[PDB]
RNA sequence: GGCACCUCGAUGUCGGCUCAUCGCAUCCUGGGGCUGUAGUCGGUCCCAAGGGUUGGGCUGUUCGCCCAUUAAAGCGGUACGCGAGCUGGGUUCAGAACGUCGUGAGACAGUUCGGUCCCUAUCCGUCGCGGGCGCAGGAAAUUUGAGAGGAGCUGUCCUUAG
RNA sequence: AUAAGUGCUGAAAGCAUCUAAGCAUGAAGCCCCCCUCAAGAUGAGAUUUCCCAUUCCGCAAGGAAGUAAGAUCCCUGAAAG
């Protein structure tokens, strides 16, 4: 596991807590994510580097090896920088719109779909085609935005919908 | 010359068996042993010379490999396509005394003793009985 | 899909998985997807 | 949930504001009174139990009378179990009459179905004749008893016996009028049962 | 079809009627992937057996064709389910006839008209209804719900919106 | 709570990857919700109320006899059969 082997230097910003049961506890600036890691790995804290050390070569070791890494240093870069993702509407009369904490899609249904974010997500809509979803937890800032996309995902005969910033929607000719 | 033990001789002590993280075959296995008397040498066949067992946190009876999904309580209610089935998780949910229960009784003799063996057996969810007066001692799984 | 005993690659981008012990293909060409039933 | 008791006098209609013709049945409801609380801590579920109709005090007992004795009522002849009610509500004692409902107000209605006695599959399983000519003998037995592989018949193969005398619930009434000088009301329909009978309404528990 | 293993001191045979029940290799309805899927329609494959799945004309028919419907008019198993439940048109007794073969008596998966369908349910099973005892005193009511059964279908129109 | 399906984050495998750890979503179907039966559920449950500890033998065990609360026979009947 080379991922599982690269050491993470943390941030002067960020502390690190190792609780019991291999729950590790990261805060930072953009606030706090605990999380509870599998007990068989090794994670050691010496000098603000994060090393990670699995106990064999054993097959699931390799894979918690490098999960455990990966996550880790998802946590550290959430609890400093944060994670966004962002959403592009592309459509005649396709607008977001925030009311309140609420985001509100018009995107060619009969009714305006709602989306309520969860707790530690933030959802800006800097224009009517672009929603920007932000958060620490890089995987519920993608599940929201997995979310966001579903309500309408896009289409290949004109690439119509809800789309990630930077996607590339396959195409197909119409008539 | 062989001794017979009878109702007269017979003296039925009452264990506690805890559950947690025991092997659903495993416990049961020893269990039905213990309610049948095979540990007592006064074991006798045509007679109920084993002891009451109460086992607590049937809750957290552990099933290895992917039991808990696949392993399924079908049931038959005798009338036709009455065939229902529930998995080992939603037993170990909602009724964890009759996935014991069940299977214990599946391990025990079949007839009218086999039968009366069984009324000997006391499941519990959680780690309380209230068979304090019956004074029962804890009862280690040999393994 | 393709659900089917034989699972290959179709193109070169094509690319054989293994999810809940069952082998797929994925390709970019959606066409190509293939699980092995 | 609101609920009462009441006895099914019987059918008649009225005329709607906008001159519709409505059919109505009359349940005679002279007030409930609470007999019983029981809770959680108790019972091990939470329900009132109203009594309804006096009965005189010969058809009465000693266990009967006891029962009421805390309410301060006379033995009553219908006892009934509302589960759902709102415990907080009620007080044993209290009297529970029509006006807790309202015209335009949803209702589902229990009794028990009048009953028939013993009825042929025909009657009581909606089951088809056979023919009546073309020289039939077949008119209105019940059918095949199943199949053969089986050697047995099949456990819910319908047959003739005893119909009617169910219990039955109908669902979604209306209340169309209350009046609370007579102790009626008026529910669009007909609901299970004789006159006389027995009548349970409640709020309609799909609303 | 092959074989000839049960039944020749008898295991009634086609079709229909009555009553269904099961499988899913799904006819409709529900949920999907791919599309040589613009839309409306479709094609194909995947999940799905909860429910539903028509009335006629012709023929003993099953089948099939046809008429008109339908969301659909599924395919199979259950002694080609169901004759101690029904029918008895066909097949398959005795009469008679045609064609045909036969010297003939007669014969024909050729045809034609006519031609007796028995049984008071013992047991299990099914559907209802009582009596007994049990349930560590004897009673009168009200109950919890382990468990079981039922229900489960779907059209069209309007609006969203030409 | 799931199926097919769609994923999120994510390594084994510096990448990618719906999966290995972890986290979602998602069928007229499954389990409930709705209706009915149901403690012979011999595992015979619960709650409320009523009666109240009698008289005899028999060493006791137990049996017998009057009764309590309550119910029935019999009788008038139907909303039941
Ligand atoms: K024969
Ligand atoms: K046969
Ligand atoms: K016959
Ligand atoms: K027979
Ligand atoms: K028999």
């Amino acid at each position: 596991s080379r991922v599982g082997k690269k050491l993470l230097e943390i941030p002067s910003d960020v502390t690190v807590t190792l609780n019991d049961n291999n729950t590790v506890a990261v805060k930072g600036p953009k606030g706090e994510l605990t999380r509870t890691f599998h007990p068989d790995m090794e994670i050691k804290v010496e000098d603000n580097v994060l090393t990670v050390a699995r106990p064999s070569d054993q097959k699931e070791h390799r894979a918690l090896h490098g999960t455990t890494r990966s996550l880790l240093g998802n946590m550290v870069e959430g609890v400093s920088k944060g994670f966004e993702r962002g959403l592009e509407l592309v459509g005649v009369g396709y607008r977001a719109s925030k009311s309140g904490n609420k985001l509100v899609l018009n995107v060619g249904y009969s009714h305006p779909v709602e989306i309520v974010p969860e707790e530690g997500i933030e959802i800006e809509v800097p224009s009517q085609t672009k929603v920007v979803v932000k958060g620490t937890d890089k995987e519920r800032v993608g599940a929201i935005a997995a979310n966001i996309r579903a309500v309408r995902s896009p289409e290949p005969y004109k690439g119509k919908g809800i789309r990630y910033e930077g996607e590339v929607v396959r195409r197909k000719e119409g008539k | 010359t062989t001794p017979m033990a009878n109702a007269s001789t017979i003296e039925r002590k009452w264990l506690v068996v805890d559950a947690a993280g025991k092997t659903l075959g495993r416990l049961s296995s020893e269990v039905a042993a213990i309610l049948r008397g095979k540990h007592k040498p006064t074991y006798t066949p045509h007679v109920d010379t084993g002891d009451h067992v109460i086992i607590i946190n049937a809750e957290k009876i552990e099933l290895t490999g992917k039991k808990l999904t696949d392993k399924i309580y079908y049931r038959h209610t005798q009338h036709p396509g009455g065939l229902k089935s529930r998995t080992a998780l939603e037993m170990r949910t909602n009724y964890p005394e009759k996935m014991l229960e069940l299977a214990i009784k599946g391990m025990l003799p079949k007839g009218s003793l086999g039968r009366q063996m069984f009324k000997k057996l006391n499941v519990y969810r959680g780690s309380e009985h209230p068979h304090e007066a019956q004074k029962p001692e804890v009862y280690e799984l040999r393994g | 899909m393709k659900v089917r005993p034989s699972v290959k690659p179709i193109c070169e981008k094509c690319k054989v998985i293994r999810r809940k012990g069952k082998v797929m293909v994925i390709c970019e060409n959606p066409k190509h997807k293939q699980k092995q039933g | 949930t609101k609920g009462i008791l009441g006895r099914k006098i019987g059918m008649t209609q009225v005329f709607a504001e906008n001159g519709d013709l409505i059919p109505v049945t009359v349940i005679e409801a002279a007030p409930n009174v609470v007999l019983q609380k029981k809770t959680a801590e108790n019972d091990g579920y939470e329900a009132i139990q109203l009594g309804f109709d006096d009965k005189r005090e010969k058809l009465s007992n000693k266990p009967e009378k006891g029962h009421v004795a805390k309410a301060e009522t006379a033995p009553k002849r219908f006892v009934k179990e509302l589960r759902g009610v709102e415990m907080d509500a009620y007080e044993v004692g209290q009297e529970v009459k029509v006006e807790i409902f309202s015209a335009g107000e949803i209702v589902d209605v229990t009794g028990v179905s009048k009953g028939k006695g013993f009825q042929g599959a025909i009657k009581r399983h909606g089951q088809s004749r056979g023919p009546m000519s073309h020289g039939s003998r077949y008119h209105r037995r019940p059918g095949s008893m199943g199949p053969v592989d089986p050697n047995r018949v099949f456990k819910g193969k319908l047959l003739p016996g005893r119909m009617g005398g169910e219990q039955i619930t109908v669902q979604n009434l209306e209340i169309v009028k209350v009046d609370a000088e007579r102790n009626l009301l008026l529910i669009k329909g007909n609901v299970p049962g004789a006159k006389k009978s027995l009548i349970t309404v409640k709020s309609a528990v799909k609303s």
